[PDB]
């Protein structure tokens, strides 16, 4: 469909890819017996090999002129399984890490040595924050709504 | 005054010998010298400008007549298709027999050389014919260098120097370079392509001698002056002209016609000289702006301070621009530069796409090499833009007089630009390489099916909206029913949409999964050269590991090893860093440009769109496979035309390893070893009559930096010139 | 068919009268504003150029408005200059809509 | 100058503790001195000292 | 050649004289930082630009600054 | 090539004669103290 | 330059161009 | 008062005519700039004043569509008016000459005037009635505002509806409504 590729149940070049595979696969396991390890792991692959195929075609990635599998980071309703619906996951776990290690130097800070309690964690703080830094986005907009977030006496200097 | 360097003092008095290589280096640095005025300064500039032209002027009638004296220009003119353009003769007195009857090719009665600078077309299509002509244009060449070191020396002479107040007349300087050199100059080339070059490719011939004889249109003239300009448009050369002969050609001198002329696939010459005229009338028109001193035109510097918007959102506007470019050489150096870097990479990005000469893009050669040439001579001048700037920053700012302006406010919060082009520099590089790793493991593992293909979308769409239909996007000129459609229908889309939607030349390449990956890398590699050297120029004044950069120039070795240590502080050492990178983008870009084009004339595209997802295709069907003549090019069992490549190649890579000598090893080593061998000279019989003047000492720091990257640039270039020049013109295609 | 020495004239004119006439104190007041050329904070004549000089001998005029001959030129420029655009597109004949 | 045990900001501007914070220690009180104020941080320079004495024109934001 | 300057911050530490191996730098009475002492350097002509000086001095930038300018035989160091 | 005896009288009086004698004279003018 | 007293006279225009550029790198020094 | 009970800026303190205390992108912060902004604004409000009726009329009575009303240009020919008759000195090179110079007049008459009152409300030759000679005014200034601020919205509702709506006017869009409210409206264009 969209910029000129075919889905991939129907692309005659992902038969290719799939049969060439499998029967490579199957010549490298006649050289065994059917009741070897060899030939369990080489079943196994198959089987996996088989499950991975019978999946792309159903969730509905458009093929290449190759028989190869093109990503639509566009937007685009149809595929939005491909780049914001695991985009958003991963932005939530990057912005909960960036978010309890910023309150946990934020915690230290006040302390008697704040060095030392950076080459030496403390768990019980450590772990509090973790545990807390769950809800942080309505964190995050809170402490810019009010004033909390940045700084204004930065200590650059250049003559 | 009394030794080699005449324009410095502490070079004079040096005893060692290093007051030879500083005395090489600052050479050129005027503003540096000994009693220097504003007034000597700007006359000294003037003379070497003069100096340059000529020199410029020299080689190109050098060209003209190294190629009218041995090439085949004549022969090539009439089968440009099976015959190779012959740069000019060898004479090396140390050939072999085997290597003069290789290098006897073409149609030579010697060895010779085979013209890869696209010289050949570029001078047939514009009306050359004869070896005559060429020699004629040589003989014109050297007079207006003569006549250039002519003016050169007069403007030096007491009596003619011009004043200091005179160049800093911006007005009328700009009014004049814009109207003449611009606008003239194109009228100029208009009206020669449509007596000369136009008629000459029509077939009939057209010289000095029947100039005011032979008019270049039926009724020439008489509709210019009445109005009726659509008659010069009228009947255009059809499909079936044959470039050169009178075989279907129309009469027509300017039309619009777009696309490519179908037999030599190029533009159309009148519509090069369509976009002459207009492009003359648009500069000749743009001139009168400013006021110079007939009570009209323009304030150059009202208009600079007239824009500063209320509401103190960045200060005081543009208020003292004006001075600061003006008094400054390296403000006015760093816009030059950098307006001229952009325009010769816009040069070398249209030249391929629509070639302009006649029979070019059938030379597979030449285009590859015309492309790296050009992307070369850009990076380097991007590179030189920056360093200007650092200079200017460091020794011709006035924080005074640009208070509060937007200059100041660019220092003022210099923090966060260097953060965000960290940042960006950053994620591109770290996404960018971890895709490509990843399709590297999904390769390896042999199930090439899950690696991350990316379609690049918006670029395909902006194709789609040029009038490309493969991508079925429909927008806006492949719709029919849109009015920008409709708009050009009658004038120059029938052949746009024509030449864009054949897949065979250059116009609108296809691009896949495999283009998104290499544009992500080329725009990492612009961001941290952009980063380097913004950071260089803006902590070129003074930083919190050293608040005085200022007072100490741009250009020292380092502060001590105190404070931490502060070695390769400066901004020149910024500038020598931001070059790395600079070739490295620069030839991930010439990378990718020669295996897309190898693989477009090999005629199996899908080697490139199926092998350059991942990072091993690259070393392997480009790298590694496109070698095989050329380190062939001789072996025990004989030798062919591409050994002197074979020997270049192998000479790149000696020249680049030996710049890893100076950028690893340090001098406090080579001077511990001088100071021995001096001893083993001294105290030697028979060899003590001999005695050096010069103390022997060993390169200095930003010396050694300064050769370890001329040897590695050197050999960066050649080993590469050598192998886009083997591998293409060993197979042509 | 496009007759010519009238549409050129016509164009000539109006845009003569435009200079004349309508935006003439517009324009004297936007020169007067920004008025010299200026190096360092003096003039380019002052700052030293004997072709920095301004030709009152090409400015003397007498109409009651102060219309010089440069302004003339400029004016009449801008009238040929629309005047052949005018005349150029009318030849044709095309239909370039929505 | 300033009282001990009082928290001053920088102004210096070539200082490596610009637009930071110090307690000072100890104000010399003799008639011809040019920087009496002396100032401790808890954070080390380049050169790893923490004291530094400047002018009481120098520095204050209390 | 090299040009050495001890502006008006040092404290007296003594360090910079200290350090210097080529007898470059020494010490001057001067009242004003707290025992009426100063750097002075009247034998610039004899520093090799060895910057021991600057990395001495506990001064918040620095009080002893050296600018490296014209080479001769005695600031290279040269033994032959 | 018309002349075809000029290379033959050129490189040799240009990559050998030359560059002999301009390194001789600059090698003048920088050992020199004037 | 198909000719022969065409080479000779190339020959002694780059003489007088040679000329006038060492005029002007002395004027230059 | 736009939102009854906020607060007002220290500009915005309801004296001039028209004024509700509306500016949440903080524009007339500024004086000189609020004082060409009020003028800029009258100016607007009285050109889509006159333009209003002059596209709901001939539609109903000239039959035109004020889109294709200026189509007949590209195409020889066209020049309709009001009863239809052709205007023959309507050829559109000799109509935009004209068409520039009175307005480039009017203008270049307008704009030399030092008085702000005097221009924004010139009077004179302008008021030639007495509708402002000592009578309610503030309350006539109050009544142009709201009707011209009126004509804008309009105006602006005419253009997107033209483009939304390609070939047709906002008249016929009346009949659209009013063929079935509830399923010709602007949540076709919003959420096709
Ligand atoms: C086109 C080439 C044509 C053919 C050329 C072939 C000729 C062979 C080359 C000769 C090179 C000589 C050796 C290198 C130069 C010596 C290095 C050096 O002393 O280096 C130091 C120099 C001199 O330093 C100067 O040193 C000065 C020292 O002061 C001296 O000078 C002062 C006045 O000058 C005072 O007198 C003072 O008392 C006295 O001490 C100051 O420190 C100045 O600030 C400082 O600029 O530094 C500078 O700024 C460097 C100046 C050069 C900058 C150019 C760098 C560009 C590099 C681009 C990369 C090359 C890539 C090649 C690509 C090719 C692809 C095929
Ligand atoms: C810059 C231009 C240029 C360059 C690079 C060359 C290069 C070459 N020429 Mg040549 N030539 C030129 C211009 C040039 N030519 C012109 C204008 C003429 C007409 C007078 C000739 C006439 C000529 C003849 C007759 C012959 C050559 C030959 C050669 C080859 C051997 C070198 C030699 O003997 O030179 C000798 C050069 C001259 C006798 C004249 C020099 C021409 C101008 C004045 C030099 C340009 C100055 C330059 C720009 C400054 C360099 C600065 C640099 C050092 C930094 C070599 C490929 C020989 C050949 O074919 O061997 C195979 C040979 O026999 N040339
Ligand atoms: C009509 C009047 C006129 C003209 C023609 C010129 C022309 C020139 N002036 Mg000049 N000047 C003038 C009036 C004029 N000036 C006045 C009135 C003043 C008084 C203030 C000055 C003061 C002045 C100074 C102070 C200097 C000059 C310089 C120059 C030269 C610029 C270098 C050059 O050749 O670039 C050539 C550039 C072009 C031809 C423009 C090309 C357009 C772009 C950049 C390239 C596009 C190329 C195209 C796409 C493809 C062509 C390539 C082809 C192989 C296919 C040039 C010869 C400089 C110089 O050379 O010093 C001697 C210089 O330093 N001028
Ligand atoms: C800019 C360079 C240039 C130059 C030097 C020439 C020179 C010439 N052209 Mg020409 N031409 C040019 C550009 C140029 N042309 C271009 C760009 C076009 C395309 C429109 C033409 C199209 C053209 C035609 C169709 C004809 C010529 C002809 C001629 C010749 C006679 C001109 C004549 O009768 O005077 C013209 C009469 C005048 C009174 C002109 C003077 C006033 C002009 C407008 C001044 C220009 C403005 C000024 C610079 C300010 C002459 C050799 C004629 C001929 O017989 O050639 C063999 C001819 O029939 N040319
Ligand atoms: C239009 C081209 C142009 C011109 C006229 C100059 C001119 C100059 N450059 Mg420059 N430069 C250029 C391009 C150019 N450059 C480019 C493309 C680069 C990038 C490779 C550089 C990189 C560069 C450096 C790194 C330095 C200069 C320096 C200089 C100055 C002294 C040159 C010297 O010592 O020998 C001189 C004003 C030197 C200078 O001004 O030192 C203070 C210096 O250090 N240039
Ligand atoms: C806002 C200013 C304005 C502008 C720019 C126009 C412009 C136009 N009107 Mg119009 N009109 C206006 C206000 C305006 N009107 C007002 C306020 C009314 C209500 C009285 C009308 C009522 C009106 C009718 C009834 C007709 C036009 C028509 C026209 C068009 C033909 C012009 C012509 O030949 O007549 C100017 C010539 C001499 C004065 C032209 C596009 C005609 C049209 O487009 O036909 C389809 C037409 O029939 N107008
Ligand atoms: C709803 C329509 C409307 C209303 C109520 C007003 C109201 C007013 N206008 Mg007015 N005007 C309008 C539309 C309107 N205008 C349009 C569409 C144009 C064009 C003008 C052009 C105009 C001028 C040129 C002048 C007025 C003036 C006036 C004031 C006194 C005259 C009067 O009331 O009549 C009064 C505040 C006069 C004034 O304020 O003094 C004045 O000089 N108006
Ligand atoms: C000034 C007040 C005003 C009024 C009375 C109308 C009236 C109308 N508009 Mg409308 N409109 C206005 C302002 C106005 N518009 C403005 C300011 C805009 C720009 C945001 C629009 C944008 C708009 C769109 C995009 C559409 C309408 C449509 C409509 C019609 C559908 C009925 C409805 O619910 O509304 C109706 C005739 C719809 C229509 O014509 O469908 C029948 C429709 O699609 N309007
Ligand atoms: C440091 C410094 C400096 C330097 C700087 C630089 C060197 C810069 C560069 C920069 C650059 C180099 C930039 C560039 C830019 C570019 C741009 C900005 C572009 C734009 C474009 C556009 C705008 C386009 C558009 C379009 C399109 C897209 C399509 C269609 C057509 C058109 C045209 C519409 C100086 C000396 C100044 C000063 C001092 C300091
Ligand atoms: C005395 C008097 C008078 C009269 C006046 C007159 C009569 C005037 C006229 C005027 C005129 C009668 C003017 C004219 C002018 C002209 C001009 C000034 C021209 C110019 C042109 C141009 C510049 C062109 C250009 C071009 C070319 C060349 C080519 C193509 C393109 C173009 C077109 C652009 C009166 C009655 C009022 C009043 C009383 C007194
Ligand atoms: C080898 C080396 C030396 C010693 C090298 C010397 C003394 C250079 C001299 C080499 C010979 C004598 C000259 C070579 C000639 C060239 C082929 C061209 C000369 C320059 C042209 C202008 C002629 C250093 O002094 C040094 C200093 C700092 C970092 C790295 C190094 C380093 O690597």
């Amino acid at each position: 469909d969209v910029a000129g590729l075919t889905p991939c149940k129907e692309s005659k070049g992902f038969a290719k890819r799939e049969k060439q595979e499998i029967k490579k696969l199957e010549s490298r396991l006649k050289l065994y017996a059917p009741d070897s390890a060899p030939a369990l792991a080489l079943n196994a692959t198959i089987e996996k090999t088989k499950r991975r195929f019978a999946f792309y075609g159903n969730e509905g990635l458009l093929c290449g002129t190759d028989g190869l599998p093109h990503l639509i980071v566009d937007g685009d309703q149809a595929h939005l399984g491909e780049f914001v619906y695991p985009g958003l996951v991963f932005l939530y776990i990057a912005g909960w890490i960036g978010w309890v290690g910023r309150a946990y130097l934020i915690d230290v800070r006040t302390s008697k040595k704040p060095t030392e309690k950076e080459i030496i964690i403390d768990v019980p703080l450590a772990l509090r924050i973790m545990s807390k830094g769950l809800t942080w986005p309505v964190a995050a907009i809170g402490e810019l709504r009010s004033g909390k977030l940045v700084e204004k006496s930065a200590n650059i200097t250049v003559s | 005054a009394s030794r080699f360097p005449k324009f410095s003092r502490g070079l004079s008095q040096d005893p060692t010998t290093r007051r030879i290589w500083f005395g090489i280096a600052t050479a050129h640095d005027f503003e540096s010298h000994d009693d220097m005025t504003e007034e000597r300064l700007y006359q000294k500039i003037f003379a070497s400008h003069f100096g340059q032209l000529a020199i410029i002027f020299l080689w190109t009638s050098g060209n003209l007549f190294h190629v009218a004296w041995q090439g085949n220009f004549e022969a090539w003119g009439q089968d440009p298709l099976h015959v190779r353009p012959i740069a000019h003769a060898i004479w090396d007195p140390h050939f072999g027999q085997p290597a003069v009857e290789a290098f006897t090719r073409g149609g030579a009665s010697g060895p010779v050389n085979i013209a890869y600078s696209g010289v050949y077309q570029w001078w047939y299509t514009i009306g050359l014919r004869t070896n005559q002509d060429l020699y004629g244009g040589s003989i014109f060449l050297l007079f207006v260098s003569a006549l250039f070191l002519i003016a050169g020396w007069l403007h030096l002479q007491p009596k003619w120097k011009p004043s200091v107040s005179w160049f800093k007349n911006a007005e009328s300087r700009l009014n004049h370079h814009l109207s003449g050199l611009f606008g003239v100059s194109s009228l100029a080339w208009t009206g020669h392509l449509v007596h000369v070059a136009i008629p000459e490719s029509r077939g009939e011939h057209v010289r000095w001698n029947n100039l005011l004889t032979a008019l270049p249109h039926p009724q020439g003239l008489g509709p210019f002056f009445a109005g009726q300009w659509n008659v010069y448009a009228q009947n255009p050369d059809s499909n079936s002209h044959l470039f050169g002969t009178s075989e279907g050609a129309g009469t027509a001198i300017l039309t619009f016609l777009g696309g490519f002329h179908p037999q030599t696939q190029s533009l159309w010459l009148t519509d090069m000289a369509h976009h002459h005229l207009a492009i003359a009338v648009i500069f000749i028109i743009a001139g009168h702006m400013y006021r110079t001193n007939f009570g009209i035109g323009h304030s150059m510097k009202e208009i600079l301070e007239a824009h500063t918007p209320p509401g103190g959102r960045l200060g005081r506007g543009h208020k003292g621009l004006y001075d600061t470019i003006n008094n400054s050489l390296h403000f006015q150096l760093g816009l030059a530069l950098a307006s001229l870097g952009v325009i010769t990479s816009l040069v070398a990005q249209h030249m391929y796409s629509l070639p302009p000469y006649a029979f070019l893009a059938q030379d597979f050669t030449t285009q590859a090499a015309l492309y790296t040439h050009h992307q070369y001579i850009a990076g380097f001048i991007m590179t030189g833009a920056f360093a200007h700037g650092a200079i200017f920053f460091i020794r011709d700012y006035n924080p005074e007089q640009n208070k509060d302006n937007v200059l100041a406010r660019m220092l003022e919060h210099k923090e966060a630009i260097i953060s965000h082009l960290s940042w960006a520099s950053l994620f591109l590089g770290f996404h960018t390489l971890g895709l490509y790793v990843h399709n590297d493991v999904m390769l390896a593992f042999g199930t090439p099916e899950k690696q991350i293909l990316i379609e690049p979308v918006f670029a395909q769409w902006i194709q789609s909206a040029h009038g490309k239909a493969l991508y079925g996007f429909d927008v806006l000129l492949s719709s029919a029913d849109s009015p920008a459609f409709n708009a050009g229908q009658t004038l120059w889309l029938p052949g746009w949409l024509d030449a864009i939607n054949n897949n065979s030349n250059s116009l609108f390449l296809t691009i896949g999964p495999g283009d998104f990956l290499v544009h992500h890398a080329i725009a990492l590699g612009l961001h941290t050269t952009t980063l380097i050297l913004v950071k260089g120029a803006l902590d070129a004044r003074g930083s919190k590991l050293m608040p005085d950069k200022k007072e100490f120039g741009y250009s020292f070795p380092c502060d001590g090893p105190g404070r931490g240590g502060t070695c390769d502080i400066s901004a020149w050492d910024a500038f020598y860093l931001a070059v790395f990178w600079m070739l490295n983008t620069i030839g991930w870009v010439t990378f990718y440009w020669h295996w897309k084009h190898i693989t477009l004339w090999q005629g199996n595209v899908a080697q490139f769109n199926e092998s350059s997802t991942y990072l091993m295709g690259w070393l392997r069907d480009y790298l590694w496979l496109n070698s095989s003549q050329l380190i062939n090019g001789y072996n025990p069992f004989g030798m062919n035309s591409l050994s002197v490549w074979a020997w270049m190649f192998l000479f790149g890579h000696l020249v680049w390893a030996t710049g890893f000598m100076f950028l690893i090893s340090w001098r406090g080593y080579w001077q511990e070893l001088i100071e021995t061998l001096a001893w083993a000279h001294e105290r030697t019989p028979l060899a003590n009559l001999v005695r050096w003047k010069d103390k022997p000492v060993a390169l200095s720091i930003v010396q050694a930096r300064l050769v370890g990257l001329a040897h590695f640039s050197v050999g960066y270039i050649f080993t590469y010139a050598a192998f886009l020049i083997a591998s293409t013109s060993g197979k042509f295609g | 068919e496009a007759n010519t020495a009238l549409t050129i004239t016509l164009s000539t004119g109006a845009l003569l009268f435009l200079g004349r006439f309508v935006f003439l104190p517009f324009q004297r007041d936007n020169v007067s504003r920004q008025g010299l050329p200026v190096q360092n904070g003096v003039t380019h004549f002052d700052a030293g150029d004997s072709r920095a000089q301004e030709v009152t001998s090409f400015l003397k005029t007498n109409d009651p408005a102060g219309f010089t001959i440069v302004d003339v030129l400029a004016w009449g420029a801008l009238g040929h200059a629309v005047g052949f655009f005018i005349l150029a597109t009318i030849n044709n004949g095309y239909n370039p809509q929505f | 100058g300033p009282k001990r045990g009082s928290i001053v900001k920088v102004l210096r501007r070539e200082s490596y503790w610009f637009n930071d914070t110090g307690k000072v220690v100890a104000v010399d009180q003799a008639p011809g001195v040019r920087y009496p104020v002396v100032v401790r941080f808890d954070k080390v320079n380049y050169a790893g000292v923490s004291t530094n004495n400047y002018s009481p024109d120098e520095l204050e934001a209390a | 050649a090299h040009s050495v300057k001890i502006y008006d911050t040092c404290i007296g530490c003594t360090q910079c004289v200290r350090a210097c191996p080529t007898d470059v730098l020494e010490m001057v009475p001067w009242d004003g930082c707290k025992a009426s002492q100063i750097a002075s350097a009247p034998r610039t002509e004899d520093c090799v630009g060895c910057k021991r000086c600057e990395s001495a001095c506990p001064t918040d930038f620095l009080s002893v600054r050296v600018y490296l300018g014209a080479e001769t035989t005695r600031s290279m160091g040269l033994a032959y | 090539m018309t002349a075809s005896y000029l290379p033959s009288i050129f490189v040799p009086l240009i990559g050998l004669v030359f560059p002999a004698i301009t390194m001789a004279s600059l090698f003048i003018y920088i050992e020199q103290d004037e | 330059s198909i000719s022969d007293s065409q080479i000779i006279v190339a020959l002694v225009s780059a003489f007088i161009t040679g000329i006038l550029a060492l005029r002007l790198g002395k004027s230059l020094y | 008062e736009w939102l009854p009970g906020n607060p007002r800026p220290s500009y915005l303190d309801g004296s001039a005519p028209g004024d509700f205390g509306f500016d949440p992108l903080g524009l007339g912060e500024v004086p000189e700039n609020l004082e060409r902004f009020k003028e800029s604004e009258l100016i607007h409000a009285r050109w889509a004043m006159l333009a209003v009726p002059g596209v709901l009329i001939p539609e109903a009575l000239g039959y035109g569509n004020w889109v294709s009303a200026q189509k007949w240009a590209a195409t020889p020919g066209g020049q309709a008016t009001y009863l239809g008759n052709p205007v023959p000195w309507g050829n559109l090179p000799v109509i935009l000459a004209i068409e520039f110079l009175a307005i480039a007049f009017a203008e270049s008459q307008r704009n030399g005037e030092p008085d702000p009152e005097k221009r924004k409300y010139p009077g004179g030759a302008f008021d030639p009635l007495g509708f402002s000679k000592g009578a309610n005014l503030e309350e006539l200034k109050l009544k142009e505002i709201k009707n011209g601020r009126l004509a804008l919205v309009a105006f602006l509702g005419f253009a997107v509806q033209a483009i939304a709506y390609p070939g047709t006017g906002p008249l016929e869009n009346l009949k659209t409504h009013l063929a079935d409210p509830w399923h010709n409206t602007i949540a076709h264009v919003i959420i096709p």
